RNA sequence: AAGGUAAGUAUCGUUCCA
């Protein structure tokens, strides 16, 4: 993505691509967001 | 009292011929029978005026090409040509627009002249800041009578006696009065204990709003 | 293709093999796959006179009401009633006479060629660095 | 150390010779709002000096 | 001109001189005048000395006015706005700079404008909204500090 | 649902005879009805 | 009694209070009933029943609506129970969990389909002996009391929570009344019409909501940031109506594209502040799109200050809407800058002569008491030479110090601080150069950034030309410090930081002598001001005339060259004639210089000469050699920020009472 | 236990901005 | 609105959704004349060159064409269906609804955004394409 | 110089032509009252 | 009410309908 940062790039693929960031984050804090006592409601597994 | 002492001074007999839709929606037969109905065509309207109405052109709107924004100066006898048969102004009101042509019958000794600055467009209220050249001490109306009328007036000839200038915004004016005193020539302004002898000249270059004026 | 009638025997829809799809049961019609025409009639007459309680009085009050409302603020198109009008003289050859307005920027700021986007020289990272280095006395 | 508002620190510094000849820093600091786009939270003060 | 001024005036009527300086709104109260049992527990009020005497004669207490709290909500706003795709890293260090940009000047001030204390609680609760429906659509009940 | 809960059968009344208006295809049945009360008698009822 | 039977009462009143003020009176009908056009029909028949046959009746009815409704999609998986509980038949998968969703609509007419079930099931309780008469009066007590907790219809229209409420504070209001003397608590009361009639109310309340939202839904055919979107659409549609509809009908009518473009190329014409007139196009088309221009600018202005009265005062605006209206407010004020500057090149100066003069005598008289030497020209051979140009480009750099990408001019401005720092010498030539026989420089570009409650001007300045400008800032505030220039009380941004201000302005207000006396009546004022639209009102040749005074007339000269530029936005340019430029990074010391204009007006020579002391033995911040001084005069204290400025005076009764019979001479009151 | 955060309007009676910092 | 091409039967959406292959076809079902249909059918009139290369916009009218509304839920007053090679490709917005924009937006930016983002991902030969943008809220603050 | 004048010469239009603005212009007018016409009516409605 | 449908291709059963 760093290389990709200084590419010729769309408008379109720069919008998602600065948020590559926010993916990691995401995982990383994936145990706790990913909740029972938060985000209350009914659960789906993945399907694979 | 049809006539006291204010209206032998500044009213005037005013007579104005109506004709009324001209409304596009009607189609060009349509509209042909209509004048040919008879029923909606000029019309015998006089009646009288304290004070005579001046409608201004409205503005270049764009920066002249060669000198941007230009002040908008018109002569005073283009305004004044309203009153005669010649022009028409539509004074367009509701469903269907109304086509009045104005005349003069009985000039008053005195004429006031008021401006039309301050007006509401479709959302928000403006002023028409368009400058008008005109003249103090020799101005010519016989053109704007009947000739049937015009052999009773031995003076169409005014001079300027007063005028008013605003400032500003209409929600932020100030109003400055350029008065003559009479048997001199001294031209001073006034605003609210303001005095000063001006110069013929800076009536004309400011704009105008109510101007009173003299037949002698 | 455009401008051509549609084929008599063509299926309106779905002629291309397109599937639809119901987002929730809420939107739409009911799947649903003279007696009947009269009965519809007589409902719809029904609530058409239901609605005669205050159906005139309505309907006049906000005939009533947009009148003031146009009076403050007019139409459009009568707005430019008069100048419509004023367009009926123009010649038929000066409407041929119309030229083609264009674009006055040239080449190189209508159309830029992309601008490159690199880095910030590293000497920044260096000289950010030597500026929080302290002297000893 | 880490005390006064010129803080102690500051003599230390690397570059305190030329920050000798900076004289009115603080107004350009300032004035940078009418320079530089995005306003800068901290305008009145400067961590060099 | 007098509409965008202020002129504060201390006399036999009035024992309150008001000014805001550089955006810190003081209120200079003399101790001889209206006081008693002077204090220190609040920590917005600087006590003044005076230097020929060193005695406590005078109290200047101390707010943060409305055109700094606005500045920094409209900072916060336009913060919030431009988050089209920026990352939430990204968001909460403009939040943090923000924050002590005006903290680190407005000191003391701060504890007594309890108006502004309410308004960056609420933007931080902004912040961390909008970080939130950055994760997911559906805000959740609870969510960890952590 | 309104016209029956408006004439629901009252505490000192063991049968609530009411007149009825059902559609022919018994879809409906609307309560054709408005309980009229003599309202002091009402009160007083209530009263015991 | 307790308090949440008070709340209660005070509950009851509030919502009978607003029923008789909110009262209405009844609107003139027709009087059309519904039953007896159901009479009339053909399809209704009449016949006297039992109530609770009836409920038995409506609750199957009810019931088979419902289930109608949730297979009139076909979906199997959704199931009705006669309690009017929506349940699935089995564990629902996302694809047809979202498949069947219903809107609060048929959720409201379920629950409420309940409640009446509920009611008509306790009378047939009753009905079969199951319960005893005061038994159904109690549980019809609880059902019309509970409704929230037996039917989860809240959590459908919120509003039914007042109702709740209103029930749940009557029966307060009736148990407090009822559970009295040896009646004890318990379930044992059954006055259930005080909240019974209530869920009725909301009954006719809600009564054509849901007979419009079934027919909408049980039928053959079904039916499901707006003001800026009005004018601009419907305008301009009716201007190209208007003009093809007049258009002869013949091939000419391939030129609709071409009109389109002119209303285009017209509305950016004026958008762009740029003349515009078409050669060829003949009048009454032109007056009908000037007109047409007219009208769109009169509405893009009326909108464009509506949305800037909706931002700054705080209310919720989308990004792109700030986007929009700042490029509109700026463009409205460029053009009103256009006029500004146009007025000033025809009206001349609008500082006279003789105040122009009295300024800059007061001017060269303080100087002269000063003794200040002017500054210098930055000589060929100059000690401190590079360290200047070494802090000008620092500070240039400082913009990219944080920067993670770079555009082209950033690239090609960082290039050349970098050559500047390679090649001192020849550099300093240029810029010396530059000062000395540069007068004509090319546009600075501008545009804004919106605080949401004015906008700060942002120029951009040639790449090249910010190093010099740079330079020269540096080398005037060196010098200007080095040999003193402005003195103590003008500290905009002094060494002391702006907090560390303020408190030396209290402590300085409270060091005075008899500052907080007033036993003989006398009084302090303060007197806090900016100095209104400075920037815009320096007249480009009296600042350099007052430039010439501290400063060698070419640097004065290059200064008063460099304000006077070509302003350029995206599309339209002015020449600055009358205005001085913030962006320019000398700036600050004309406005600092600029104000050391002014505020002596305001003190005088003679208190000036005494804030600063002696040129000799110049003073600190607010302080005065000699007590005399500080009583010698009102004038006491003075500081003076950017545009800012901020007095303290000191009258005494006699000084004060001449002062307001002054003021009230020349102002009746 | 919610996330949601709490002005500290009241919350400063026995607190003090030097303390817990030196 | 009035610029756009227009489709006035059934037979010919079908004809436009089918007479092409390389492109992406962005029909705007609704009415021309409403106050939200309006409001982006000026933005797809400010796009419409732009996107020449890998989009063709048709309009629609549902009463002038009333074989869609029950089979594509044209309900609300204005929606968006993006095409590709005779295959309704499906986009997942912020929104519940993933096949369809059915609010009319403001930015002429993000439009292209979204139909560059269709078409590249209808070049893979997807389904359901994923929106740049998140629209379960407004950003408005 | 025979490269783009046949991309234009083969490149398909993209704006209706202009009878089609017309007749479309003629459709609009004839729902949206509030502007055309003389005889105000509802948004949709044909006339009133 | 929500804002929680992965899009597919494979057969078999059923049913209306042409």
């Amino acid at each position: 993505e760093e290389s990709m940062k200084w590419k010729k790039l769309t408008n379109a693929q720069r919008s998602g691509l600065n948020q590559i960031p926010n993916r990691r984050f995401t995982l990383w804090w994936s145990p706790t967001i990913n909740r029972a006592n938060v985000y209350v409601g009914f659960q789906v597994q993945l399907d694979l | 009292k049809k006539k006291t002492i204010v209206t032998d001074v500044f009213q005037g007999s005013m007579r104005i011929f109506t004709k009324k839709l001209p409304h596009p929606d009607l189609p060009a037969e349509e509209k042909e029978q209509l004048l040919h109905n008879d029923e909606y065509q000029e019309t015998m309207v006089e009646s009288t005026f304290m004070y005579l109405t001046l409608d201004l052109p409205t503005a270049p709107l764009y920066k002249d090409e060669k000198e941007q924004l230009i002040i908008p100066q018109v002569p005073l006898f283009n305004i004044l040509a309203k009153f005669n048969g010649i022009t028409e102004k539509e004074y367009k009101t509701y469903k269907e627009n109304f086509l009045k042509r104005f005349q003069l019958t009985k000039l008053p000794p005195y004429l006031i002249f008021c401006i039309k600055r301050f007006t509401k467009n479709n959302f928000f209220v403006e002023k028409n800041p368009t400058i008008v050249n005109f003249p103090i001490t020799n101005v010519d109306l016989r053109e704007y009578l009947s000739e049937e009328v015009q052999a009773v007036h031995k003076n169409t000839t005014y001079d300027l006696i007063a005028n008013i200038v605003h400032d500003g915004k209409p929600s932020e004016g100030s109003y400055r009065i350029h008065v003559l005193h009479h048997g001199t020539g001294k031209w001073y302004e006034l605003q609210d204990l303001q005095v000063t002898d001006i110069l013929p000249q800076m009536i004309t270059l400011s704009e105008a709003y109510i101007q009173i004026w003299k037949r002698r | 293709f455009l401008g051509m009638p549609a084929p008599l025997g063509y299926v309106p829809g779905l002629g291309r093999g397109a599937t639809g799809f119901t987002t929730r049961s809420d939107i739409g019609p009911a799947r649903d796959a003279k007696d009947d025409e009269e009965a519809d009639a007589i409902y719809a007459a029904l609530d058409k006179r239901m609605d005669e309680r205050r159906k005139e009085r309505r309907e006049q009050r906000e005939k009533e009401e947009i009148e003031k409302y146009r009076m403050e603020r007019p139409k459009i198109q009568q707005q430019f009633s008069d100048l419509k009008r004023k367009l009926a003289e123009v010649t038929e050859e000066e409407w041929l006479s119309i030229p083609e307005v264009g674009d006055a920027r040239n080449k190189r700021q209508r159309n830029p060629r992309y601008e490159k986007l690199t880095p910030v020289p590293d000497s920044f990272f260096a000289k950010h660095l030597q500026t929080g280095e302290n002297h000893t006395s | 150390w880490d005390r006064g508002i010129p803080r102690i620190n500051t003599l230390f510094q690397k570059d305190r010779h030329t920050l000798a000849y900076d004289k009115g820093w603080r107004v350009r600091t300032d004035f940078k709002q009418y320079q530089v786009l995005k306003q800068n939270p901290f305008w009145w003060t400067h961590q060099r000096h | 001109q007098w509409e965008n001024s202020f002129v504060s005036v201390y006399s036999k009527d009035n024992p309150n001189l008001l000014f805001n300086m550089c955006g810190f709104e003081c209120r200079i109260l003399p101790k001889c005048r209206t006081s008693y049992e002077e204090f220190t527990h609040k920590d917005g009020v600087w006590n003044l000395q005076n230097e020929v005497t060193k005695e406590r004669t005078a109290q200047c207490f101390l707010r943060v006015d409305d055109e700094s709290m606005q500045r920094f909500h409209n900072r916060v706003r336009q913060i919030l706005m431009a988050s089209g795709s920026t990352t939430f890293t990204k968001i909460v260090n403009k939040w943090n700079t923000a924050l002590i940009g005006l903290m680190t000047y407005f000191r003391e001030a701060v504890v007594n404008t309890q108006e502004l204390l309410d308004l960056l609680v609420k933007c931080e609760n902004k912040i961390q909204t909008r970080i939130k429906i950055g994760l997911n659509s559906k805000m959740p009940s609870r969510f960890p500090p952590v | 649902v309104l016209k029956l809960l408006e004439n629901m059968p009252m505490p000192w009344e063991q049968i609530r005879d009411v007149p009825v208006l059902y559609h022919i295809t018994g879809a409906i049945s609307f309560v054709n009805e408005i309980p009229w009360v003599i309202e002091p008698v009402y009160i007083s009822q209530w009263g015991s | 009694q307790p308090v949440k039977v008070r709340v209660s009462y005070q509950k009851l009143l509030k919502y009978y209070v607003l029923n008789a003020l909110k009262h209405r009176p009844p609107k003139a009908q027709k009087k059309r009933y519904l039953f007896r056009s159901f009479k009339a029909t053909k399809f209704f028949q009449s016949t006297k029943l039992d109530w609770v046959e009836v409920g038995l009746q409506v609750c199957r009815q009810g019931y088979n609506m419902l289930n109608l409704l949730i297979h009139r999609k076909n979906l199997n998986y959704l199931h009705l129970d006669y309690n009017f509980n929506l349940k699935p038949v089995k564990t629902l998968t996302t694809k047809e969990r979202k498949k069947s969703r219903f809107g609060n609509a048929f959720h409201l007419c379920r629950e409420v389909l309940r409640l009446t079930k509920l009611v008509v099931d306790s009378h047939v309780q009753y009905r079969l002996g199951n319960v005893d008469a005061f038994q159904l009066a109690d549980g019809l007590q609880y059902i019309f009391a509970h409704v929230g907790q037996l039917t989860g219809m809240y959590r459908y229209k919120y509003k039914l929570m007042r109702q709740i409420r209103m029930c749940k504070d009557l029966k307060h209001l009736i148990y407090y009344r009822f559970n009295t003397g040896p009646v004890g608590k318990g379930p044992g009361c059954g006055f259930w019409a005080a909240g019974w009639r209530v869920w009725l109310f909301f009954m006719r309340g809600i009564t054509p909501l849901l007979e419009r939202w079934l027919g909408n839904l049980l039928a053959r055919q079904f039916e499901g940031q707006r003001v800026e979107s009005h004018f601009d659409l419907e305008l301009r549609a009716a201007v190209m109506h208007d003009i093809l509809d007049m258009m002869p009908e013949g091939i000419k009518q391939n030129k609709a594209r071409t009109i389109l473009q002119h209303l285009s190329e017209a509305w950016r014409c004026w958008k762009a502040n740029i003349p515009w007139k078409v050669p060829g196009l003949p009048t009454p088309i032109e007056n009908m799109i000037l007109r047409y221009v007219k009208a769109k600018a009169d509405w893009w202005t009326n909108t464009a200050h509506y949305n800037r009265e909706r931002i700054r005062r705080g209310a919720t605006v989308d990004k792109t809407v700030c986007k929009k209206n700042l490029g509109r407010l700026t463009r409205l004020y460029l053009k009103a800058e256009q006029e500004r500057q146009h007025n000033y090149l025809k009206d001349g100066p609008y500082i006279t002569a003789e105040e122009a003069v009295a300024v800059y005598t007061t001017t060269v008289h303080w100087l002269e008491s000063r003794r200040f030497s002017p500054i210098p020209f930055p000589p060929l051979s100059y000690k401190h030479d590079t360290k200047l140009l070494i802090l000008a480009l620092e500070r240039l750099k400082e913009a990219y110090s944080v920067k993670s990408r770079l555009n082209q001019s950033q690239r090609e401005e960082l290039g050349l601080i970098e050559q500047a720092y390679d090649n001192p010498h020849e550099a300093l030539s240029r810029i010396k150069r530059h000062l000395l026989t540069q007068r004509a420089f090319k546009e600075v570009g501008i545009e804004f950034m919106d605080l949401y409650s004015h906008l700060v001007p942002v120029y951009d300045v040639e790449p090249l030309e910010k190093i010099t400008d740079a330079y020269l800032d540096q080398y005037l505030w060196y010098e200007a410090d080095k040999r003193r220039l402005f003195p103590p009380w003008i500290k905009p941004a002094d060494t002391e930081p702006p907090p560390l201000l303020v408190y030396k302005w209290c402590q300085g207000i409270n060091n005075l002598q008899d500052v907080w006396e007033t036993s003989e009546g006398e009084c302090n004022v303060m007197l806090e001001s900016r100095f209104e639209k400075m920037y815009e009102k320096i007249d480009l040749t009296l600042l350099n005339r007052l430039l010439r005074l501290i400063v060698d007339h070419n640097i004065a000269d290059y200064m008063t060259a460099k304000n006077n530029v070509v302003i350029n936005y995206k599309d339209m340019n002015h020449t600055n004639s009358y205005g001085i430029i913030r962006g320019l990074q000398f700036a600050s010391f004309i406005v600092q210089y600029y104000g050391l204009v002014m505020d002596l007006l305001v003190l005088g020579l003679h208190r000036a000469s005494e804030m600063a002391g002696p040129p000799q033995m110049p003073n600190d911040f607010l302080s005065f050699q000699d007590i005399a001084t500080e009583a010698a005069h009102p004038i006491r204290l003075f500081c003076r920020y950017i545009d800012r400025i901020h007095i303290f005076f000191r009258f005494t009764a006699d000084e004060a009472r001449d002062l307001i019979q002054r003021y009230l001479t020349e102002h009746p009151d | 236990p919610t996330g949601e955060v709490l002005s500290l309007v009241g919350k400063l009676e026995g607190t003090r901005m030097g303390d817990k910092a030196q | 609105s009035y610029m756009l091409p227009h489709l006035h039967n059934g037979w010919q959406v079908d004809q436009a959704i089918l007479s092409e292959e390389d492109r992406v076809v962005v029909i705007r079902f609704g009415h021309d004349w409403d106050p939200t249909c309006m409001k982006m059918d000026e933005v797809l009139y400010s796009i419409a060159e732009k996107v020449k290369n890998f989009a063709v916009i048709y309009l629609v009218d549902i009463t002038e064409v009333p074989d869609f509304n029950k089979m594509y839920e044209l309900y609300d007053p204005c929606t968006v269906m993006f095409f590709f090679r005779n295959k309704h490709i499906m986009i997942d917005l912020g929104t519940g609804n993933n096949n369809k924009i059915n609010w009319a937006m403001e930015d002429k930016q993000e439009m292209v955004d979204i139909i560059e983002t269709v078409y590249r991902g209808a070049r893979k030969g997807r389904g359901l394409v994923v929106s740049p943008k998140d629209y379960s809220t407004k950003y408005r603050y | 110089r025979d490269r783009s004048i046949r991309e234009k010469q083969s490149d398909d239009e993209v704006y209706a032509p202009g009878l089609d603005i017309e007749s479309s212009l003629k459709q609009l007018a004839e729902r949206r009252t509030d502007i055309f016409g003389v005889e105000e009516t509802a948004i949709g409605k044909k006339i009133g």
